[PDB]
């Protein structure tokens, strides 16, 4: 879980987004280096600042998702 | 018995011939739900005219990397 | 270190003896059964309490009984 | 008009939810042709929206202050008023729920009456469990004529350590 | 042989760690001590209160202490609404720079933390009102402490220790605690809030050097001793009166006014006086039933013998029960932890709803966090009941004493009992978490219309006839010819009516379709935890898997892995597994009641009301909502006065996330890692020299459901506190 | 001799005996003074798995 | 981490274990990442360029979407 | 048996590379189990404390520290090989005990020559309630 965790989170921050005429924009804002040094920033920048769309995933194409969320929390 | 559903599933329910021609703006569906109870907004409107549950096995991208361009094949 | 105890509803069918993986009880002779012989257990400071033969006697209740008590270095099954 | 409530006949918030869902529905038929299958989908499911909102209205139904429904459950409150049918009717699932318990009982008392009972429970005994689903339809009178007679329950041979 | 568990010579020949572990966990059951007798028992119970007593005194005069050196009271006096309040200071080498700034609040020179026990609401509205009565009263408690404390070690003497009969005489006891200890105490404090706390609401300073010379009521004691009682209220004090002053006060004294007061939203002072008056007289009047060493009085044996209905309905009725509980401790200690448990939840229950303290309501942060521990420690209490019963059962329950009376006749039909709890326990679960998902996934289709809502048309129809008129239901006490309307129309019904009927207290806050399941949620937990208590407690001694129960006592770890296995048989292990469902249920109930203030004080009622249905609505408006400001406590771009509870959030999580592993790990996989361990510090060099004086060992199984149930209790208790505070305190006052 | 037909279902009376208040078919009866000399068979296994055992003459009830 | 977050929580950020304060860099794998990349000038030199863009310094992208970007290690 | 056979030493030991699991300091400091037996050929088996040993023909002797492990190895020998083996127990001063078989058949047969103990002549069940031994320091079933 720790090992999907790091992956997800540093693609996110450092490797994927999107590239415009002035520089490339990544997915987040770019803070794998400067929140991932205490246990707050990962309880605070990646599962409370992402799963944001998973819990606002109600009524949307994606609703299952929600569903599965808690279903699986269950 | 699980790889052909697959390839059934690509040939049939899919949007394969649509993502073909623009593979950078539709995104890929391979699986139609019937309207039951609710269940409509599953369907998710994925482009190209097709509306589906959004798939991330990469079936697309292998289908693509050797030759194959009609459902016929699949 | 342990106590255990033989109830006279004993059959004499010596699985208790057999199952024992320390040598703690015995068949002594007896005038109640059928087989003329009933469980003792002369060496109890060498119980260990992993209750073997509460599984191996088959009446119903059981005629065997293991009380856990105060723990000794051959109770606690040390080898330090 | 009870506990407070208004009729979902003459409430805001109902219409203000019911246009709510035809345009968020709506919003999606402009991405499709005006002759296709998605195109298809889409009306068929706004028809069934507007259908279930004029359902679920006129009715009886009442919400309250949100357009949500609420449901009255109190028998004497909910038949005073036209609202027995929203919950009031609680003998379709006793029926359904005595149905299975008279024909799982019946099967089990019948199946005892053999020599070794147990693999009829595993390996079940099809023509027997197909007669015995189709002869309780009348569960209530079978039970009320079972109870008088004594022969539902029993005196005292139970496995108790009490 | 060493001799640190003096008490038990077993654990004492003990050659391992389990020797130091079971010395710290045997101390205080003195019925299992070697050579101990019933009065030797009885004589060290009544040491160890006095021993509780003292501390429980010396921790009120530490808290009145702290407040008096670090707490701005005297400032917090002057404005009770703005500033707020601060629990003592802070000292810390470890703090930082920015740590010291921004721990600094309340108006300090230093770094402290606000208080949210509510002592400054309380001692405010009781008559403290310098920072000097809360010093003078602080060394009073301390001296009565000390005095409690040698009078422990005093009745510790021969010549002055109690006899067995005088433990045993519940006539006597009954008599004097319930008119000394329930009734003169009371009286004493009708007393002080007669001749201080009502002339100190008045701006009349009454103290120790002029309370002898300032009469309480213009009449003074003429109507008492006079058919003129009503005297004692005849001028209440107005609706326009401010609470620190005089400007528009009363003479009265004795009132009895329904409702709040408009400015500090709390009881009317001159109420309390009256309630208290009227609970001492009953109380005393109440003391002088049972007979003592006089020719009247009543015999508590007497009337459990003639309490036997006739045709058999109870068979023996109440025979023996007199002897069986006055012959055993464990009776008395589980009726009363039963009766302190329920009351505790009465206070929780009624101070939010009806506020006692001055400026209460207002204080958002300390009516959660009193509601919260109120009920928490209702919740352990009425656990503790249970558990005590079942040892009850098991230990003094001798069933040729009572035999064919109600305590012998409830454990003929204990498989009755368990199994219709399991019926009502089992429809419960089914039923909420079933409406609960179907509002969900109709929620989730993107259709709010098609979920169940059920009006509790039961509670509200309840609200409706105690004066809530905004249901509709044209009931009594609502109504304008009903009996009980006419009646007290003069008394207190237009102060009731007046704050029943405001939508800004807490006083019967408005149900809705929300309340209901959730409510059906409290009755499933409360139903599921007394079943697993209730099991575990007539199930105690003996079962059909292992009739022999009773004989291998109360806490025992199995019974082998014979006969398919006797895994957590005990009753001890009975109630380790309701500590879990207590845990769940007592969340629960405060979920819902930070939930609907926390949607009442921020104005919007509707979001709670129409987001309370589904549990991703609860996930999402609950749990990650109002968590905004608790983690962003310290950040990579600094931090606030919410980092302390943002860190102990996270250290509540470590805790609970630690009693997983003894939960879920058992004994023997640990106990061939510290042989391992062991001949490795045996054959290494240089550190060979040393050795252990007692050989090391792995937990018991008891031990470790222990310490696991404990770190599971202590993390979900952090956790919670911690947010609770933060997210209250972080967006409000 | 002493004890109940062989071959006839009894009831046990054992209190602590995990086929209490049951039916039992004697499977034998002993004649040779001991404490418990009825021995008993009954359909359902018990917890440890075993069919059958012996009981006394006292704890030996006639079916119903 | 815990000492990262006792350092963060009691206002001291110039004691934490971060890039800013006191530092831990993997040069190791910076030294492999490093040699993979001059790699195909000295130790393949019929490779075109580097078996991946993990490590090099030529961000590619598809659609305006990032597809392989250099990663750094802190 | 008949005479306990007196533990002597000069015993061959069987061959065994050098194990990791045995001898510790309770085997000096308090106590330790050594138990003895007699080889018909030459033989493999498995100690109960690592790998495999062999046997040494004639007499054999192995020591170890707890006396479950001197049970299971005279278990497998008795099970796998048809042996009849027999240990002691060594104390710190040196002092020899027999321990199996005390009366020297076997401890699952009768024999008639031992006295029972620890036998209570009631039925389980029978036995009175926690309530009768108190602060008689006594149990039930010691009563
Ligand atoms: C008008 C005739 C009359 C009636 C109606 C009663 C009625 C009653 N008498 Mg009384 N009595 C009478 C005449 C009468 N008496 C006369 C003429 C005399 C002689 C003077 C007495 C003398 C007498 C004595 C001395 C006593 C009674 C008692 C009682 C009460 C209990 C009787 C009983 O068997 O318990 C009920 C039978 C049971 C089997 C109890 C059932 C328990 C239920 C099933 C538990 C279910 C709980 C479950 C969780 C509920 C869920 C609800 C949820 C909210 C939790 C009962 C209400 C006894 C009493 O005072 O008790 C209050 C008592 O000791 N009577
Ligand atoms: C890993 C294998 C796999 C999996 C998980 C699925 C899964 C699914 N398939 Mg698919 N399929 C597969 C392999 C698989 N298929 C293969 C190998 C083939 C080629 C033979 C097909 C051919 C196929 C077709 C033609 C259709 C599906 C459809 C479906 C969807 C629902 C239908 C259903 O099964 O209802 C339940 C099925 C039953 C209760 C009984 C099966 C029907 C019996 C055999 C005949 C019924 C007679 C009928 C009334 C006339 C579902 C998500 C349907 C769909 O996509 O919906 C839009 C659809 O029409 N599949
Ligand atoms: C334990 C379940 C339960 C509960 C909590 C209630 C509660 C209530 N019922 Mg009720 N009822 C029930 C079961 C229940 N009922 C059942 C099983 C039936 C038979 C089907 C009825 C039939 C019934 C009738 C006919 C009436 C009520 C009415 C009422 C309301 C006023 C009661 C009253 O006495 O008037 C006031 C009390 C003053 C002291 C009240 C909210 C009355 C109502 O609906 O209000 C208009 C009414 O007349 N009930
Ligand atoms: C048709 C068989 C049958 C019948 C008549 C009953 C009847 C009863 N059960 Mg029960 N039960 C059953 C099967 C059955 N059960 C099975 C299979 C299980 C294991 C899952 C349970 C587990 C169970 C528990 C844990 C409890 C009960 C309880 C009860 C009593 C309360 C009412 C109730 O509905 O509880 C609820 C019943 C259920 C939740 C079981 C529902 C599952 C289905 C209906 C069983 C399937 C039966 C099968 C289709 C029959 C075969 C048909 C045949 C033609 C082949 C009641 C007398 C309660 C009690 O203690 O008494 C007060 C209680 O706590 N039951
Ligand atoms: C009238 C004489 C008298 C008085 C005043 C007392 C008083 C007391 N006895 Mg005693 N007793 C007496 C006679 C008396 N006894 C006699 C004559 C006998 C022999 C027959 C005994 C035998 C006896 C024994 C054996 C024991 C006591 C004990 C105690 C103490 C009880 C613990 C306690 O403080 O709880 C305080 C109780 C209250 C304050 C009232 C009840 C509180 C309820 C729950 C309501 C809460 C009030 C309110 C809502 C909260 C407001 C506070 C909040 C604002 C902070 C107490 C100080 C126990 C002891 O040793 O000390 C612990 C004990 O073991 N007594
Ligand atoms: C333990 C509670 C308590 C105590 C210790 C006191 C003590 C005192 N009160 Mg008092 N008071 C109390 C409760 C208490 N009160 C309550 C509950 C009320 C409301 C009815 C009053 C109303 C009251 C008034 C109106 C006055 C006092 C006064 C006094 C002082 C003189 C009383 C006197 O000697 O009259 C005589 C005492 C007796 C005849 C013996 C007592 C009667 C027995 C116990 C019955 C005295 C120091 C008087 C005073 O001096 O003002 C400061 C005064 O005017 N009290
Ligand atoms: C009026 C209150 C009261 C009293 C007088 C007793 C008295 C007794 N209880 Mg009892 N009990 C109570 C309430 C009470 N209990 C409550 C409320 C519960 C529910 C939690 C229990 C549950 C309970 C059980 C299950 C058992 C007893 C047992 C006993 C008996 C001996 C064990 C003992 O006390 O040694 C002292 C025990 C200890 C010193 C252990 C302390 C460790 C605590 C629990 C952990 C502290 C948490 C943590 C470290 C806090 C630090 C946080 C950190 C961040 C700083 C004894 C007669 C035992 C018994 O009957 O003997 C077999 C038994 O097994 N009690
Ligand atoms: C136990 C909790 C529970 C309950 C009470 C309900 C209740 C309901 N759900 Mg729901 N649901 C639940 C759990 C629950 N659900 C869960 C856990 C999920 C997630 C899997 C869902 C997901 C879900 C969805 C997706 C939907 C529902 C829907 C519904 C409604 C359907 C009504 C219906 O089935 O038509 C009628 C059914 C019948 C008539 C069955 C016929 C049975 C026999 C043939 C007839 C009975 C005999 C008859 C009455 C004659 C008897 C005579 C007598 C008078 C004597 C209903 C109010 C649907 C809805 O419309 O929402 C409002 C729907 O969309 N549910
Ligand atoms: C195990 C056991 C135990 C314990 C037990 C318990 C724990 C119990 C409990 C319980 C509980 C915890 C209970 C509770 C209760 C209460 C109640 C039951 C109540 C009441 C009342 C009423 C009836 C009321 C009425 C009213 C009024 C008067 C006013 C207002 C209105 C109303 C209606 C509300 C012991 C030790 C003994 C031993 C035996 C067994
Ligand atoms: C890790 C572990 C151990 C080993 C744990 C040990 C040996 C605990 C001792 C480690 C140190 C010494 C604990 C530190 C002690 C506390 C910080 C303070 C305790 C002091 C209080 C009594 C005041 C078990 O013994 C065990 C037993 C049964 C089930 C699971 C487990 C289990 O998971
Ligand atoms: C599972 C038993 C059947 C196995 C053989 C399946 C034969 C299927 C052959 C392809 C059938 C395709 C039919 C598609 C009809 C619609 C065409 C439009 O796309
Ligand atoms: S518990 Fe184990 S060591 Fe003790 S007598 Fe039974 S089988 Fe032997
Ligand atoms: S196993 Fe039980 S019945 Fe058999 S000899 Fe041992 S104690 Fe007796
Ligand atoms: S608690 Fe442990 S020893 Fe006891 S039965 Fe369960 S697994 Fe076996
Ligand atoms: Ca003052």
């Amino acid at each position: 879980s720790i090992v999907i965790f790091h992956f997800s989170w540093k693609m996110q921050s450092d490797v994927w987004g999107t590239v415009t005429d002035s520089g490339v924009s990544h997915i987040t804002g770019g803070n794998f280096a400067q929140s991932a040094n205490t246990i707050n920033g990962w309880l605070r920048d990646f599962l409370w600042a992402q799963s944001s769309q998973v819990i606002q995933s109600y009524g949307s194409a994606l609703s299952a998702y929600g569903l599965m969320f808690l279903g699986a929390h269950f | 018995i699980w790889l052909s559903g697959m390839y059934f599933h690509g040939a049939r329910f899919s949007n394969y011939e649509g993502w073909l021609s623009d593979p950078t703006h539709i995104k890929p569906s391979a699986q139609v739900v019937w309207p039951i109870v609710g269940q409509e907004i599953l369907n998710g409107d994925v482009g190209g005219g097709f509306q589906g549950i959004q798939i991330t096995s990469g079936f697309f991208q292998l289908w693509r990397a050797s030759g194959i361009t009609s459902e016929l094949q699949l | 270190a342990h106590v255990v105890k033989i109830y006279d509803t004993c059959i004499g069918c010596t699985q208790c003896v057999r199952a024992c993986p320390l040598d703690v009880l015995e068949m002594v002779p007896w005038d109640g059964c059928k087989a003329a012989q009933m469980a003792s257990s002369p060496r109890t400071e060498d119980c260990v309490g992993c209750k073997r033969c509460e599984t191996a006697c088959p009446t119903d209740f059981l005629s065997v009984r293991v009380y856990l008590g105060n723990e000794s270095t051959r109770s606690l099954g040390l080898a330090y | 008009d009870i506990a407070g409530l208004t009729p979902c006949s003459e409430s805001k918030a109902y219409n203000k939810l019911e246009r709510k869902e035809l345009k968020v529905l709506d919003k999606r038929l402009k991405q499709y042709e005006p002759g296709s299958a998605p195109y298809l989908a889409l009306q068929a499911t706004k028809e069934r929206t507007e259908n279930r909102f004029k359902t679920y209205a006129k009715q009886g139904l009442l919400c309250g202050n949100d357009g949500l429904p609420h449901l009255i459950s109190d028998p004497g409150l909910a038949l005073r008023f036209n609202h027995a049918g929203e919950v009031f009717i609680t003998f379709g699932f006793l029926y359904v729920a005595g149905y299975i318990g008279h024909v799982g009982r019946q099967y089990i008392i019948l199946s005892k009456e053999d020599a070794k009972p147990t693999d009829k429970e595993i390996i079940l005994d099809v023509p027997l469990a197909l007669k015995l689903a189709f002869q309780g339809w009348a569960w209530p009178l079978a039970s009320i004529q079972e109870l008088r007679n004594g022969s539902l329950l029993e005196k005292d041979e139970n496995i108790t350590v009490s | 042989t060493k001799l640190f568990p003096k008490f038990s010579q077993g654990l004492a020949q003990d050659p391992s760690t389990r020797r130091i572990w079971y010395g710290l966990a045997t101390a205080h059951d003195f019925e299992s001590h070697d050579g101990m007798t019933e009065e030797n028992l009885y004589q060290k119970i009544f040491a160890s209160h006095f021993g509780q007593l003292a501390i429980i005194f010396l921790w009120t005069s530490g808290n009145l202490f702290h407040v008096a050196w670090q707490g701005n009271f005297e400032q917090w006096v002057t404005d009770p609404i703005h500033v707020r309040p601060i629990a003592h200071a802070i000292w810390d080498p470890h703090f930082g720079q920015p740590a010291v700034e921004a721990f600094t609040r309340g108006g300090a020179s230093g770094p402290v933390n606000i208080a949210t026990s509510g002592v400054y609401q309380w001692w405010y509205t009781i008559g403290l009102r310098s920072n000097q009565e809360l010093y003078v009263s602080s060394v009073f408690l301390a001296l009565v402490s000390a005095v409690f404390l040698f009078a422990g070690w005093l009745h510790l003497q021969p010549n002055f220790q109690p006899s067995l009969s005088w433990f045993k005489d519940a006539e006597s006891r009954l008599n004097h605690h319930l008119a000394g200890l329930f009734g003169v105490s009371s009286l004493a404090w009708t007393g002080h809030l007669v001749h201080v706390a009502i002339p100190e609401s008045r701006g009349q300073h009454v103290g120790w050097d002029n309370f002898l010379s300032v009469l309480p009521h213009p009449q003074g004691l003429t109507p008492f001793w006079s058919g003129n009682w009503a005297a004692y209220a005849q001028n209440p004090d107005t609706a326009s009166h401010a609470f620190g002053t005089a400007d528009g006060s009363g003479t009265a004294i004795l009132t009895f006014l329904g409702g709040f007061h408009p400015q500090t939203q709390s009881l009317w002072l001159s109420d309390m006086a009256h309630h208290h008056l009227a609970i001492a007289v009953l109380f005393i009047v109440a003391g002088h039933m049972y007979r003592t060493n006089f020719g009247i009085g009543h015999r508590l044996e007497a009337i459990l013998e003639a309490h036997t209905p006739p045709a058999g309905g109870l068979g023996a009725g109440h025979k023996g029960l007199f002897h069986t509980v006055n012959n055993s401790l464990h009776f008395q200690l589980g009726l009363a932890l039963a009766s302190v448990g329920t009351i505790t939840s009465l206070v929780a229950q009624h101070m939010y709803s009806l506020p006692p303290y001055a400026y209460l309501a207002v204080d958002f942060t300390t009516q959660a966090s009193l509601y919260t521990h109120h009920q928490y420690i209702a919740g352990f209490i009425m656990c503790g009941a249970f558990a005590h019963g079942a040892i009850f059962f098991i230990r003094d329950y001798d069933p040729e004493q009572n035999k064919g009376n109600v305590l012998a006749r409830v454990l003929d039909h204990k498989e009755a009992i368990i199994s219709h709890l399991s019926w009502v326990s089992l429809f419960l679960g089914f039923h909420t978490l079933g409406l609960y998902v179907h509002n969900d996934v109709v929620q989730a289709f993107g259709t709010p219309e098609k979920q169940i809502l059920i009006e509790p048309v039961f509670a509200q129809w309840i609200q409706a006839a105690q004066g809530k008129s905004l249901y509709g239901f044209d009931l009594l006490l609502a109504s304008s010819s009903s009996p009980a309307y006419s009646a007290g129309q003069s008394l207190w019904l237009p102060g009731w009516l007046e704050a029943i009927n405001n939508n800004q207290n807490s006083l019967f806050l408005t149900i809705g379709p929300g309340d209901f399941l959730v409510h059906h949620a409290i009755a499933l937990g409360l139903h599921t935890t007394t079943l697993i208590l209730v099991k575990g407690a007539l199930d105690a001694r003996g079962s059909k898997l292992m009739p022999d129960k009773k004989d291998f006592g109360y806490s025992f770890p199995c019974d082998g892995p014979g006969r398919g296995g006797t895994c957590d048989i005990s009753a001890y292990d009975a109630f380790y597994l309701a500590v879990f469902w207590m845990l769940n249920t007592i969340g629960w109930v405060t979920f819902y009641w930070h939930w609907k203030h926390l949607t009442l004080w921020q104005g919007n009622v509707s979001q709670f009301d129409e987001s309370s249905t589904y549990l991703m609505g609860w996930l999402r408006d609950y749990l990650w909502l109002n968590s905004s400001q608790l983690i962003n406590g310290y950040n990579p771009f600094g931090m606030n006065s919410l980092s302390v509870w943002a860190w102990t959030f996270l250290f509540g999580h470590l805790v609970y996330a630690t009693g997983f592993m003894f939960l879920i790990s058992w004994r023997g996989y640990w106990q061939e890692l510290i042989e391992t361990l062991v001949w490795a510090h045996e054959k290494t060099p240089l550190a060979n020299l040393v050795y252990w004086k007692d050989k090391p060992v792995a937990l018991s199984i008891v031990q470790a459901r222990l310490v696991g149930l404990a770190h599971f209790s202590v993390g979900y208790i952090f956790t919670y506190a911690a947010f609770l505070i933060a997210s209250t305190a972080g967006r409000f006052g | 001799e002493i004890g109940p037909k062989r071959g006839s279902l009894v009831k046990v009376l054992r209190p602590e005996s995990y086929w209490y208040n049951q039916v039992g078919k004697v499977v034998s009866v002993d004649q040779s003074g001991i404490r418990y000399p009825v021995v008993v068979r009954f359909e359902n296994q018990n917890y440890a798995g075993v069919s059958t055992n012996n009981y006394a003459l006292d704890e030996i009830e006639e079916v119903k | 981490y815990i000492h990262n977050d006792t350092m963060s929580a009691l206002g001291r950020p110039q004691d934490m274990f971060s890039d800013t304060a006191i530092q831990l860099q993997p040069v190791f794998a910076q030294w492999i990442q490093n040699t993979h990349f001059t790699a195909p000038q000295l130790t393949a030199p019929n490779a075109l360029a580097a078996t991946s863009l993990t490590w090099g310094g030529d961000v590619v992208a598809v659609g305006g979407k990032v597809a392989m970007m250099p990663i750094a290690l802190g | 048996p008949w005479k306990q056979p007196e533990l002597d030493p000069d015993t061959p030991s069987p061959i065994f590379g050098g194990s990791t699991g045995g001898l510790l300091r309770k085997a000096q400091v308090e106590e330790f189990y050594v138990i003895t037996w007699e080889s018909p050929k030459e033989q493999i088996f498995e100690m109960p404390t690592g790998g495999a040993a062999i046997m040494r023909k004639g007499p054999n002797l192995l020591k170890f520290a707890r006396k479950e492990q001197c049970m299971a190895l005279t278990t497998q020998l008795r099970s796998k090989f048809r042996q009849t083996p027999c240990f002691y127990r060594v104390y710190a001063d040196g002092k020899v005990q027999y321990l199996h078989p005390k009366d020297g058949v076997y401890p699952e047969k009768v024999n008639a020559g031992r006295v029972g103990v620890n036998q209570n002549m009631r039925s389980i069940g029978k036995n009175v309630d926690p309530i009768k031994v108190k602060f008689t320091g006594s149990a039930p079933f010691e009563i």
